[PDB]
């Protein structure tokens, strides 16, 4: 579970962020452009298969 | 906002690997070749 | 007037934005009043020499 | 608009990319893992 | 408008080979050394 909030969007709106995988080796780091209208993606982790994301919710 | 990566622009990887050496291609070194080397 | 009440506690007071190492000696401080929900941090790489803030990499 | 979060005048490369530069060396080759022929190994199998 | 390619990026290709490791130098196991091996 990530989370994100209000003031840290306004702050990152229009930027990107990077989430580590917790396993049992390095890297599958995800990176995507959030900001607070919505999403852009950094298709950087498409490489990185083995995890993706299961849902997003808003609060 | 056009995110760039080497995936799509026929760029190697930092992290990848080669394919083993076989009779008509040059490559990594392959794990039953090393032990063979070491054995003998 | 309790929803503004709620929504200026959403919005979050924004303490810090831009660039610090706070090694031994900087801290940020707050109130007992002041803390209702909790704190959001954001952090991104930072530059050795250059002590830029570069705009990518967020957390 | 931006690459990689990068705007304005910027250049970027291999590692920019995390992509290999041309003179770049892998992992030498292991009882574990693939990789380039050692020295040692290659001066072995040249002697024997 | 530009097209960028890994050489334009001073970038390894993706299907690129490597220099034959040698006496001084490691890389790819050449194809006399694979057969040496395998007849050994
Ligand atoms: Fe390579």
């Amino acid at each position: 579970s990530v989370f994100l909030s209000k003031a840290q969007l306004v702050e990152l709106a229009g930027k990107g962020i990077l989430v580590q995988m917790p396993s049992t080796t390095y890297g599958d780091r995800k990176y995507l452009y959030v900001s607070t209208t919505g999403l852009s993606g950094h298709f950087d982790n498409s490489n990185y298969a083995a995890w993706a994301l299961r849902q997003v919710t808003i609060m | 906002i056009v995110d760039l990566f080497a995936s799509d622009l026929d760029a190697a990887e930092i992290n990848h690997t080669h394919a083993e050496a076989t009779t008509t291609e040059s490559g990594f070194l392959s794990i039953d070749d090393k032990e063979k080397l070491d054995a003998i | 007037s309790a929803k503004d009440y709620v929504d200026t506690i959403g919005e979050g007071t924004v303490i810090f934005k831009g660039a610090n190492l706070m090694g031994a000696g900087q801290s940020f401080k707050w109130d007992a009043s002041k803390l209702k929900f909790g704190m959001t941090l954001l952090f991104s790489r930072y530059d050795a020499a250059n002590n830029t803030p570069q705009d990518y990499y967020y957390h | 608009t931006s690459i990689n979060g990068k705007t304005g005048i910027v250049d970027l490369f291999a590692s920019d990319l995390d992509a290999a530069e041309i003179n770049h060396t892998h992992a030498e080759a292991t009882t574990t893992e693939s990789g380039f022929l050692s020295i040692d190994d290659k001066e072995k199998l040249d002697a024997i």
